[PDB]
């Protein structure tokens, strides 16, 4: 193509017009352009005096090696023969670089400067090393000589210099993710002692491996529990969010303390709320990440936000995704006092013109009004207004919402399925379609039409949610112990698709257990369908109690952030 | 040559700064506005050239907010080149209303019916480079009365052959078959092939459900090849292309022959067989071309040519003789003809008369998605050890697609895991293979496993025997693995829910020791996971009355009774009325084996297909 | 942790991409072009799991800037230093976009080989980089131990011929109120940007009105926030050159600068006639700048008519939205603007769903009634002083979020 | 597509034979 | 059929869009924007085609113009190879050793080579003959 | 603009 | 831009 | 920026010391 013409470049006697062909080697290797081929030709360039070059050749270098182990010996020499050099920043760069090359001779020729280096005078060498050896950790991760590095690396912790310890304790903590047996070590009175004490000296970045560090710890007795957290809260700021949360993270964790016991508990449950809601004003991705954790902190400790809610009003010019966070957590904070606001924002809410958001904001009414008694008449009103305005969407996910006020609060307000069903005009989103035949399910004594109504539905059987399935299914036999003369034809079809087509095993196991029952004895059929269930809980659709505490022990995390243990994201 | 033009142009080609021309464009956006509307008028150049910057800076991404009828004017025009601007801006830009649609079709109207083959060029032309409704509509009875062959210039009859695809393609209602058909066919013997490429397609597309109808012609295809090649070395000068015969108009030939099966008459058989093997013997001569021009279109053709040759599936002369001509592009340097060979390769692997010779292709293939590197190369390798798996070729056919599984590119993985559970069931000498590799499937996708393929892996275990047990066992010791995946669970929940007893025996998996590691799952799954699970906990209080103690105790619950989804709810109540309310002999009789899957379509094949498209 | 890094241009062209970690290929950058870039649902937040692989962004003039990582990282840690390397980057080559990003190429390269090691933030200090990444032994060895230390914004002694400094106390002013005219949420959120010309290792103190009593405040590294943590000293050796040394919240006993007061009365089915009015709050000598008023209209928009009794307004619809400009307004004033809006009907019959009026401005006084009490510093081995440091304090107030439901 | 609501609940006593459940139990075979 | 046709020079900005279909203006951009990306990354060692959604691209860059076809699943590979270099090869008579230069200059003059040699979604007059005779005679005499 | 201090 | 001609050669 | 020791200073503010004041 034009390939040979920078093979060409690279040859050149003039040693500028040699750079400026890597430079755009460089460029065709960012854009996807596989120069593979030209791998000595840049390898030539680099036993050079020039470092904006090397570095260049280096940039190159890490990148198709791997794919090149063959020739990817021309380089070695050089390397070695940097890790000696009498410029630190010129032996960090060779080390730094021949730790990222991975083919396993390189490996062994890296064994011998990288023993030197984590033993180097200068510290920025050591920074370095001590990165180095997780690198290494992630290929040859035995190298018996290098179950003797962990060895080396460990010792970096003691080291005077603040930068080696951050990366001691970083790439340490990462080497600490094979854990079969005999693995974390560490974590003594003497580490510890260091660790927090360095939590000032270090930077910025190793202030969050340290505290993401202790937050693996347990301690024992409270006289040590406290004495940490005293040293750990004065992280109240800056990473505005990074460190603050992980000392967050820490904090959270180190709270066995009973709930009144000390005046300690009841001071760092105050000093938790300040700077969680500093994070709001931070910039949007930073807002997000930690309108995903205070979403966490409220199901542990609603004590710390408790007030705190004004704080959560959604605004026009938020990001929708900082809008959707404020919105459920309001809903996790509404109380017997701010209903009031609170169902006053959501009516502004559902308004707005996202549709997940409009639909978030009606469907938290309901979550409201399941949550607090006296609100469900007024809650109630509110979902007319929004039903009225004829708008598909909305009433779509209101019956969403009706079916399970009803379900707490036991029809009181049979009236809306009339009003909601003359502004209906279509029903295609199946979250809802499902709520519909649960309604005229339950109430299909109270409803002359019902046997029209689920009728309907069985037109279009496969090609519908296998909920709106399973929800039928269970709707048709209420139905027919309900109306048997006039329904049967209804269950002739029903329970024989549920029996004798559906692919789904576990529809046809329940197409089944009602046709058994029917069959068997109609007494107990009836006493077990329509059984008497009892009223669902105010909650705010919640998170599993131990779930959480795993989450709550991960609060800087990614896992914290997408609400899913870590085995949603895959090893390596 | 307008200096207008070649002026604003050189000003773009000369910037150096992309808010550079946001300055000289949005310069020439108010330099035009100024000239129609305002002062004198000017016409020939003028309403020429200050449209055809216009057009030139929608191929540069800017809004043309302010001028258009300015060119609804070049239409109704007198010139060649003064209407050629007006049916390229009004075939890059439809206007944005209804306003002019009605006054752009009385000035195309006036021009189609004109007798003319300068101005029928462009006014047939704009409703198959548009296709609108509007333009459909009014101009329906219209397009097929033109093209009878017989007074209407050769070169129209093009313009109108690809006028009524496009139309019979946006608007198919109008344009049903009236008797224009049997000239339409009589167009295949034609002089002009310019119109015969243009009506070898028409004829394709709509026919493309019956030629048996349009047949006559069918033979005749051949004439204008065999007579071009055979007997003379470079042969008649028309489309001589780098040595091959006029090629992009035989594809489009054997590409009509493809709708509907070989032909009927015993001599047309014997004239179109005799003409196959034109094309296997002009690739049994070498390359009289080094570049690459060449056997490109002699294989173009050959292809296209093979690609009959299977839809046939008569002649097993030209099936595993043309298998053996694909199995010398496989080892070819060429990265293309190799790919081809594998994309076509794929078809044949089904047909009886030629499968036993495909078949031993194969490590070829597997050393081939072992190789080349670049997704698709790999990719449509597997398509074909995929056509030619049977019972031999499985175990390695499977443990080879499962190898590529793991390092093979996220946006498919299901596209593989269909094929394997497919395979897998349909060529399984012993089924305890098949558990073991959906279980694979289950660990090395799982996130891919798809909805139907983990139904299908309970409707086979329900089905058969020997396996029950076996499959007990093994899904058990999955789901103690203490990071399984949810379909392990979906799945190793049911198959303990029917065949647990057939475990309960070993010490290690009594039912006490099930339930408890099922429950262990019960609180990290999905709301339909866990109500699949339900079942399974209320056919082991059947199974197992020991642990009907600790199932109710589960069942009562807060968690499971007052749950806010409606299943989850509607199940825990009505399990524990049977738990509590219901006989002992009704609770076995309705808690019984589950009946056998009845043999189906199986949905998996369902999915595969769906995906495609 | 961090696994790569890519930016990339408003068509999905990539400008940078350094992978530090095998667990990350091609797949990836070219696995967030399709799915985040050229996206067809937008709907969507910064961070973004595909295949196990989460994908961190943020948006710059035209720009992306992705981080890529196979783990659970520290979701903060990540987007700050995405910001801390956007610092870095403009703070280097000025702007952040295409231009600026292709010319500084292997400047860029040379920093994200520096700034990050194996995916772990090394030292992303400008102030720092800038002593051996160009835009003796002894002389080596002071540009790493400084580097490595526990300072990383000072060059050592490099030093100015008169000791000075500047105080910005910017501060942005966020409300939500009702349109009767009750304050349901408002907070200032305001930040204390030094600009430190002293010279040597100069130890600082900084006080205000720490009892106006302040919500919370959050520091730059700069500040011992232990010595803070015991008693209230921020104590600091600061950053040479521009930094942001503190910022702080203040919800209470706030100089809500402006009232939009809104008036519509829709005049049947077709006429729309709405009526915003401004009142300034501050002292009178003293002059607002910059006042932008947003005043939504209907979708079903056909007129665009205006008159305006002051600044300068010019509807656009596409934003569908009034944009309304007063050059400058003295404390304590009043001013009108009017429309008269045309409405075919577009869909059946929704009641028209009215955003806010939101107000961007600029007003010379510290909203939050912050005022800057002290300012001490000190070099205990080259021997200056205050009485012989220049000092100076500014007070600017922008906006935020200023919403006023209507 | 059609649509409808709901009566109030009853009270006290108007029965549901079984014998028009068993009746109509008796009669429905399941099909394909 | 054919989808469309492209051309994009190495540096990505679009010298032929032709639309046989009802794309959408941010559908149309993300197509030539996509196209772009997965053709300009390619050598002489992958096959000259490749999957593109529920169709396929076919294409060849001559020194510095990215010449594409997005054509059907079914249609013919190595015949949409060449209709390019056959469509190539009128274009090199007609502005006499064609470049990029001339693709602009002469930007309103390569839709009617095109019309010619394709439409609707179809191949339409493929002799190198006359093509290039209905052109010059539409030009000559106007 | 800038007001010296103490 | 720069200066391109030539498709030939 | 450097250019004999010193440090330099981007403004036209120009100095402005202790401004009317004493050091009493």
């Amino acid at each position: 193509g034009e390939i040979f013409e920078l093979k060409a470049e690279l040859n050149n006697e003039k040693k500028e017009k040699r750079k400026e062909a890597v430079k755009k080697v460089i460029a065709a290797m960012t854009v996807g352009k596989d120069v593979s081929s030209l791998f000595p030709d840049v390898v030539n360039c680099m036993q050079t005096d020039n470092l904006e070059l090397k570095k260049l050749v280096y940039l190159y270098l890490m990148n198709y090696a791997k794919s090149q182990p063959d020739m990817a010996i021309m380089a070695v020499n050089s390397f070695v023969k940097d890790c000696e050099d009498p410029n630190p920043l010129i032996r960090a760069l060779a080390v730094r670089t021949m730790g990222c090359i991975r083919v396993d001779k390189i490996t062994e020729y890296l064994c011998e400067p990288l023993r030197k280096c984590l033993k180097d005078e200068d510290p920025y060498v050591r920074k370095t090393a001590a990165v180095c050896v997780a690198k290494l950790h992630d290929i040859n991760a035995q190298m018996v000589e290098d179950q003797g590095f962990l060895d080396s690396l460990r010792d970096l912790i003691a080291d005077s210099n603040p930068m080696v310890v951050a990366n001691a304790v970083a790439a340490l903590s990462e080497i600490s993710e094979s854990h079969p047996n005999s693995n974390l070590l560490d974590l003594n009175p003497q580490n510890i002692n260091k660790l927090l004490t360095a939590l000032n000296e270090c930077t910025e970045w190793g202030q969050i491996f340290i505290l993401d560090c202790l937050s693996n710890y347990n301690p024992k007795d409270d006289r040590e529990a406290q004495s940490i957290c005293e040293r750990v809260t004065p992280r109240l700021s800056h990473a505005n969010s990074a460190v603050v949360l992980s000392a967050v993270k820490v904090l959270m964790k180190f709270l066995e303390l009973l709930p009144k016991d000390s005046d300690y508990y009841n001071m760092l449950l105050k000093k938790l709320a300040p700077p969680l809601v500093t994070l709001l004003s931070g910039e949007p991705e930073v807002q997000y990440v930690a309108l995903r954790n205070i979403n966490l902190i409220v199901q542990k400790r609603p004590e710390i936000l408790k007030q705190e809610i004004k704080v959560f009003f959604v605004k026009y010019n938020d990001p929708i995704y900082v809008k959707l966070e404020k919105l459920d957590i309001m809903i996790r904070l509404a109380s017997q006092a701010n209903i009031a606001q609170v169902l006053a924002e959501l009516k502004e809410y559902a308004t707005e013109v996202d549709v997940d958001f409009v639909r978030k904001a009606v469907r938290a009414i309901g979550r409201c009004a399941i949550k607090v008694e006296q609100s469900a008449e007024r809650c109630v009103s509110t979902l007319l207004d929004l039903i009225q305005t004829k708008v598909n969407y909305v009433v779509q996910e209101a019956i969403v919402v009706i079916r399970d006020i009803f379900r707490k609060y036991p029809n009181k307000y049979e009236s809306i399925i009339a009003t909601l069903c003359e502004n209906l005009d279509s029903l295609d989103e199946p979250d809802a379609r499902a709520a519909m035949i649960w309604i005229v399910g339950e109430y299909a004594e109270r409803i002359d039409n019902a046997d029209e109504l689920l009728e309907s539905f069985l037109e279009g059987f496969h090609d519908e949610s296998t909920q709106v399935q399973l929800t039928l299914l269970t709707a048709i036999v209420k139905l027919f112990l309900k109306k048997p003369s006039e329904t049967q034809e209804l269950v002739q079809q029903v329970l024989s698709l549920a029996t004798q087509d559906s692919d789904n095993p576990d529809l046809r196991d329940r197409g089944y257990i009602y046709w058994r029952l029917l069959s068997t004895d109609p007494v107990t059929a009836k006493e077990v369908v329509l059984s008497e269930k009892p009223l669902i809980s105010e909650e705010t659709d919640l998170i599993e109690p131990t779930l959480l505490d795993e989450l709550i022990c991960h609060i800087g995390s990614l896992a914290s952030v997408y609400h899913k243990p870590p085995n949603a994201f895959v090893e390596g | 040559g307008m200096r207008g033009l070649a002026v604003f142009i050189s000003d773009i080609r000369n910037c150096k700064s992309k808010e550079a021309e946001i300055k000289r464009i949005n310069k020439e956006l108010a330099n035009i506005r100024s000239k129609f509307k305002g002062d004198k008028a000017l016409d020939g150049y003028s309403k020429k050239k200050y449209v055809c910057k216009l057009l030139f800076i929608f191929l540069l991404g800017h809004d043309i907010d302010f001028g258009h009828m300015e060119a609804v004017n070049l239409l109704s025009s007198n010139r060649y080149t003064e209407k050629q601007i007006g049916y390229l801006f009004i075939s890059v830009l439809v206007n944005s209303n209804s306003e002019l649609i009605r006054l752009i079709n009385n000035a195309i109207k006036n021009d189609l019916a004109s007798r003319n083959p300068t101005f029928m060029g462009l006014a047939l032309h704009c409703i198959a480079n548009v296709g609108s409704r509007e333009m459909a509509e009014a101009f329906a009875g219209e397009i097929p009365k033109i093209l009878v062959a017989g007074d209407t210039m050769d070169s129209v009859k093009q313009s109108a052959a690809l006028c009524l695809l496009r139309l019979y393609r946006t608007s198919p209602d109008l344009v049903p078959m009236g008797d224009w058909t049997s000239r339409v066919v009589h167009l295949l013997n034609d002089q002009h092939l310019g119109v015969v490429t243009a009506a070898t397609s028409l004829i394709t597309t709509l026919a493309q459900k019956n030629p048996e109808e349009f047949k006559t012609s069918v033979s005749l295809a051949v004439s204008r090849l065999s007579r071009i090649v055979t007997s003379a070395s470079t042969d008649l000068q028309d489309y001589t292309y780098y040595f091959v015969p006029a090629p992009w108009l035989s594809v489009k030939l054997l590409r009509l022959l493809q709708c509907y099966p070989p032909p009927e008459d015993p001599a047309v058989r014997g004239r179109l067989t005799e003409c196959l093997e034109t094309i296997l013997n002009k690739a049994q001569e070498p390359p009289k071309s080094k570049k690459v021009q060449h056997s490109n279109a002699k294989n173009a053709v050959l292809f296209e040519a093979i690609s009959l040759i299977i839809h046939h599936d008569s002649e097993p002369n030209l099936l595993v003789r043309a298998c053996n001509q694909l199995g010398q592009f496989l080892q070819h340097r060429e990265t293309n003809l190799r790919y081809l060979a594998l994309e076509s390769m794929c078809t044949l692997a089904s047909s009886e008369f030629s499968h036993e010779a495909v078949k031993t292709h194969i490590e070829t293939v597997i050393n081939a998605l072992k190789t080349e590197r670049d997704v698709s190369v790999r990719q449509r390798a597997v398509d074909l050890l995929y056509a030619m798996c049977d019972r031999s070729n499985a175990q390695q056919i499977v443990a080879e697609m499962l190898s590529y599984l793991e390092t093979a590119d996220y946006s498919i993985r299901e596209e593989i895991v269909l094929k394997v559970a497919i395979l897998a069931e349909k060529y399984a000498v012993d089924y305890t293979w098949y558990v073991d590799t959906i279980l694979n499937l289950i660990r090395i996708a799982g996130d891919y496993v798809s909805e139907e393929v983990w139904y299908r892996v309970i409707q086979i275990v329900i089905n058969r025997d020997d396996v029950q047990g076996y499959a007990a066992k093994t899904v058990f010791e999955a789901l103690q693995a203490p990071a399984c995946h949810e379909n392990l669970v979906k799945v190793g929940g049911y198959i303990l829910g029917e065949f647990g007893n057939l475990i309960a025996g070993d010490p290690r998996s009594s039912p006490l020791i099930q339930f408890n590691l099922l429950h262990s799952k019960f609180h990290l799954c999905s709301v339909p996971t866990r109500a699949l699970l339900l079942s399974t906990y209320i056919k082991f209080v059947n199974l197992f009355p020991e642990v009907k103690a600790t199932i109710q105790d589960v069942l009562r619950s807060d968690s499971q009774l007052k749950n806010a989804d409606v299943e989850l709810q509607q199940r825990a109540v009505e399990y524990l009325r049977l738990s509590t309310v219901a006989s002992t002999d009704i609770l076995a009789t309705v808690l019984e084996e589950m009946p056998p899957f009845p043999e189906r379509e199986s949905s998996i094949l369902a999915k595969l297909k769906k995906k495609k498209g | 942790m961090i696994g790569g890094l890519f930016i990339y241009n408003h068509k999905g062209e990539v400008l940078i991409s350094r992978v530090y970690r095998d667990d990350i290929g091609r797949n990836a950058v070219d696995a967030f072009r399709v799915n985040v870039i050229h996206a067809r649902q937008q709907v969507r937040s910064p961070v973004t799991n595909i295949a196990r692989t989460s994908f961190f962004h943020v948006k710059r003039s035209n720009i992306w800037l992705a981080a890529v990582t196979k783990q659970n990282v520290n979701a903060a840690m990540v987007f700050e230093f995405l910001y801390k390397m956007c610092d870095v980057m403009a703070a280097y080559f000025g702007k952040i976009s295409e231009e600026n990003i292709k010319n500084n190429f292997v400047l860029i390269y040379e920093l994200l080989d520096e700034i990050l090691d194996f995916g772990y933030p090394q030292n992303s200090e400008t102030g720092a980089l800038k002593t051996f990444i160009t835009q003796t032994k002894e002389e080596q060895s002071q540009i790493t131990s400084q580097v490595t230390g526990q300072i990383g914004w000072r060059r050592e002694g490099i030093k100015y011929r008169r000791n000075e400094l500047f105080l910005d106390v910017l501060e942005s002013v966020n409300l939500l109120m009702s349109p009767q005219g009750q304050v349901l949420s408002a907070h200032v959120s305001g930040r204390v940007v030094m600009k430190s010309y002293l010279s040597g290792m100069p130890e600082c103190k900084f006080g205000m009105n720490d009892k106006i009593a302040i919500d919370d405040c959050t520091f730059h590294q700069c500040v011992r926030l232990s010595k803070f943590d015991s008693e209230r000293s921020i104590s600091f050796i600061p950053p040479d050159g521009e930094f942001e040394l503190m910022r702080y919240r203040t919800t209470k006993d706030i100089i809500l600068p402006f009232r939009v007061i809104p008036l519509v009365r829709e005049v049947g089915r077709t006429k729309l006639e709405v009526k915003v009015v401004i009142k300034s709050n501050f002292k009178p000598s003293l002059l607002a700048q910059k006042i932008e008023v947003r005043i939504p209209t209907p979708l079903n928009t056909s007129g665009v008519q205006v008159i305006c009794m002051k600044g300068k307004a010019k509807y656009k619809a596409s934003e569908n939205a009034i944009v309304w400009k007063i050059k400058r307004m003295a404390g304590m004033k009043e001013s009108q603007i009017s429309a008269e809006i045309e409405l075919l009907p577009t869909n059946d019959k929704k009641k028209w769903a009215r955003p806010p009026i939101s107000m961007n401005f600029e007003v010379p006084f510290a909203p939050s009634g912050l005022k800057v009490r002290y300012l001490k510093v000190f070099e205990p081995k080259l021997n200056y002083s205050d009485h012989d440091v220049i000092k100076w304090v500014r007070y600017i107030g922008r906006s935020g979020i200023y919403e006023t439901r209507c | 597509i059609e649509i409808k609501p709901m009566h109030p609940n009853n009270s006290h006593h108007t029965m549901a034979s079984l014998d028009e459940l068993k009746v109509s139990i008796g009669n429905i075979t399941l099909s394909p | 059929m054919i989808r469309f046709i492209l051309i994009q020079n190495r540096a990505g900005k679009t010298r032929l869009a032709k639309w046989y279909m009802q794309f959408d203006d941010d559908e149309k951009q993300k197509l030539i924007e996509e196209v772009h990306a997965v053709v300009t990354v390619r050598d002489a060692k992958h096959t000259n085609f490749v999957e593109f959604r529920n169709f396929k691209i076919i294409y060849r860059r001559y020194a510095g113009l990215y010449f594409c076809i997005c054509v059907d699943v079914n249609d013919n590979n190595l015949a949409y190879l060449e209709a390019i270099h056959n469509f190539v090869e009128v274009l090199n008579e007609y502005f006499h050793n064609v470049c990029e230069l001339d693709l602009v200059f002469n930007f309103y003059k390569v839709y009617t080579v095109v019309d010619e040699m394709f439409l609707a979604g179809e191949i339409r007059e493929t002799s190198q003959t006359k093509v290039l005779k209905q052109l010059l005679m539409l030009q000559s005499l106007e | 603009d800038y007001q010296r201090l103490n």
